[PDB]
């Protein structure tokens, strides 16, 4: 049981760590399409600035 | 005869009980029922996330 407790420590570490990383994935979710919401929207007027 | 004998006899206790604590081994195997489920329960749903 102690050996499984050792891996259990490493695993509660693992799962709560990747959990915590999921918030950086939330900031991706911001910076994945709000980045597009600036960029693609800007090139909608620079490509049409030739007009 | 005209004989009545009504008698009694005594016991020899079995071994394997040096100290009662031995049943704590069951408290261990409780714990490795306790410390096993959350591993997979967070493992597969950690794969989900």
């Amino acid at each position: 049981e102690n050996s499984i407790r050792e891996l259990h420590d490493m695993f509660m570490d693992m799962a709560m760590l990747v959990e915590s990383q999921g918030e950086m994935i939330d900031r991706i979710e911001y910076n994945v399409e709000h980045a597009v919401d600036y960029v693609e929207r800007a090139v909608s007027d620079t490509k049409k600035a030739v007009k | 005869m005209a004989e009545d004998a009504d008698m009694r006899n005594e016991l020899e206790e079995m071994q394997r009980r040096a100290d009662q604590l031995a049943d704590e081994s069951l408290e261990s195997t409780r714990r490795m029922l306790q410390l096993v489920e959350e591993s997979k329960d967070a493992g597969i749903r950690t794969l989900v996330m």
